């Protein structure tokens, strides 16, 4: 179980 | 710009990780010339896989 990296993403629409 | 590239789950996370955890679709889409429904679908591979936690 990898530990989960954070990502912020914008502008998916 | 340009259409249709196609990169892989561990380019994408590489870029990510070197991009300080940020992604803004429509820029990246600009800049490395992915379709939009392309980053989104690596994205979904790569939140499946438990290798990122997506906010905002």
């Amino acid at each position: 179980i990898p530990l989960p990296i954070p990502v912020k993403v914008i502008n998916t629409l | 710009h340009h259409h249709h590239h196609m990169i892989t789950e561990r380019e994408l996370l590489d870029y990510i990780v070197n991009n300080g955890g940020f992604l803004d679709i429509e820029h990246f889409s600009k800049v490395y010339g992915v379709e939009k429904q392309e980053v989104v679908k690596l994205l979904e591979a790569l939140k499946n896989k438990g290798l990122i936690a997506v906010e905002s």
